[PDB]
RNA sequence: UCUGGGUCGGGGUUUCGUACGUAGCAGAGCAGCUCCCUCGCUGCGAUCUAUUGAAAGUCAGCCCUCGACACAAGGGUUUGU
RNA sequence: AGAUCUUGGUGGUAGUAGCAAAUAUUCAAACGAGAACUUUGAAGGCCGAAGUGGAGAAGGGUUCCAUGUGAACAGCAGUUGA
């Protein structure tokens, strides 16, 4: 299915970018249900919305 | 293609009695086989296959 | 058979030889599946994710030379398929290409 | 079989191959490509580069 | 308990990426 | 054929034999190896065999 | 076909120039260890030597394989004095 | 029958020019009859804070946001869309 309305929502509950946001691929039909803030809530909570750690930029080379 | 090295028999010339290079092209030719004969006659309109 | 699968080496160097910067790991991935074609007959080719990063791994242009892969002919029996038959790629990493000779790999 | 001469790099130079340079002072050397040329006009020392016969005899190689 | 047969499975759901991504914590279904 | 470029004697002194495929500096294999001397391949290839 | 052609592997050729790692009573020196050592021992240290004419590419439009692998008497359209 | 006549319609050109400004996409999967253009994940890229970012004024006026459609449009396609 399509997960445009639930990346954006997702993104706006973790206060983070869209590119941050990993949907599971696996269950999509379960995150396709969810068409409310307070599902993604507890998709993010139950595990199946994950927020991606920020791409490392090491400063060790300038230091 | 390649290079040889030769003398030269030329009199009269810078070159004679003296070492020159020349490019030489390698061409392969095995023993061909000989396979039938045709003969031609001449006519007032040419050669043709008799 | 009709099911065995099997470990190759691809000169990945070689059928990429005159292509163009921005083309160059696109037109590895198409070669590789017309390899993977070739050999077993299978029009449907299966390029696992591992592999796509391998190719991928040092950029677009700087495809790597050499790719050692595992094709594996299995059935397509799973659906209502055209081809019963479909070969899956995975790629195997090595650490050196010398004497690397096509062995036939039990399942 | 001509007269065989020696380049920068200590190589023997067979006939109908590389260039011969003759300098304003009078001396004259042979390359036997361009690369020899090129390291020779660039000013670098054969007792160096590794792969320059005068190296192998300097270090002892073989 | 946890055994190796679902710890190898384990080993297949954990992974959600390449080498340097971050390893999944949880999957927990609740009605 | 009356003129002197033709009619005319040729002797070979020397054949370049050298490596086309690039740009060779040896003629036979013999005087390569003889020049080179051992290498590393010949070194392991002979440490194997014995 | 007295099999054939491929894909890898090898060798030859050539191009560049001596790979990583390891060792060094080599290295401008510097900072720590002195019952110590009687001239020393531990780290930082570009570079230099042996390993090493090494490492890597090499037909995709280079050459020889008789090494391995699998494939190749199969497909469709027509043609008559 | 004319008037570079007025209006409307149809040809040759012709399946032709072209669909070439700003580096670049790729693999697997899902729904779907249909995937290059939809979505998810992975990889590789770009914008490089005077941005292809985040917000306003003027102006547009419902394009905003959900659900459904594949009639017409998005000069190709669309499971998508201002
Ligand atoms: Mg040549
Ligand atoms: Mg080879
Ligand atoms: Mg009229
Ligand atoms: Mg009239
Ligand atoms: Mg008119
Ligand atoms: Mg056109
Ligand atoms: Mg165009
Ligand atoms: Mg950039
Ligand atoms: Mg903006
Ligand atoms: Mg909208
Ligand atoms: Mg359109």
């Amino acid at each position: 299915s399509m997960l445009r309305l639930q990346k954006r929502l997702a993104s706006s509950v973790l206060r983070c970018g869209k590119k941050k946001v990993w949907l599971d691929p696996n269950e999509t039909n379960e995150i396709a249900n969810a068409n409310s803030r307070q599902q993604i809530r507890k998709l993010i909570k139950d595990g199946l919305i994950i927020r991606k750690p920020v791409t490392v930029h090491s400063r060790a080379r300038c230091r | 293609m390649t290079h040889i090295v030769r003398e030269v028999d030329r009199p009269g010339s810078k070159v004679n009695k003296k070492e020159v290079v020349e490019a030489v092209t390698i061409v392969e030719t095995p023993p061909m086989v000989v396979v039938g004969i045709v003969g031609y006659v001449e006519t007032p309109r040419g050669l043709r296959t008799f | 058979n009709e099911v065995v699968t099997r470990e190759y080496t691809i000169n990945i160097h070689k059928r990429i030889h005159g292509v163009g910067f921005k083309k160059r790991a696109p037109r590895a991935l198409k070669e590789i599946r017309k390899f993977a074609m070739k050999e077993m007959g299978t029009p449907d080719v299966r390029i696992d994710t591992r592999l796509n990063k391998a190719v991928w791994a040092k950029g677009i242009r700087n495809v790597p030379y050499r790719i050692r892969v595992r094709l594996s002919r299995k059935r397509n029996e799973d659906e209502d398929s055209p081809n019963k038959l479909y070969t899956l790629v995975t790629y195997v990493p090595v650490t050196t290409f010398k004497n690397l000779q096509t062995v036939n790999v039990d399942e | 079989m001509k007269v065989e001469l020696c380049s920068f790099s200590g190589y023997k130079i067979y006939p109908g191959h590389g260039r011969r340079y003759a300098r304003t002072d009078g001396k004259v050397f042979q390359f036997l490509n361009a690369k020899c040329e090129s390291a020779f006009l660039s000013k670098r020392n054969p007792r160096q580069i590794n792969w320059t016969v005068l190296y192998r005899r300097k270090h002892k190689k073989g | 308990i946890m055994n190796q047969e679902k710890l190898a499975k384990l080993q297949a759901q954990v992974r959600i990426g390449g080498k340097g991504t971050a390893r999944r914590k949880k999957k927990v279904v609740h009605r | 054929q009356t003129k002197r470029r033709a009619l005319e004697k040729i002797d070979l002194k020397f054949i370049d034999t050298t490596s086309k495929f690039g740009h060779g500096r040896f003629q036979t294999m013999e005087e390569k190896k003889a020049f080179m001397g051992p290498l590393k391949k010949d070194r392991i290839a002979k440490e194997e065999g014995a």
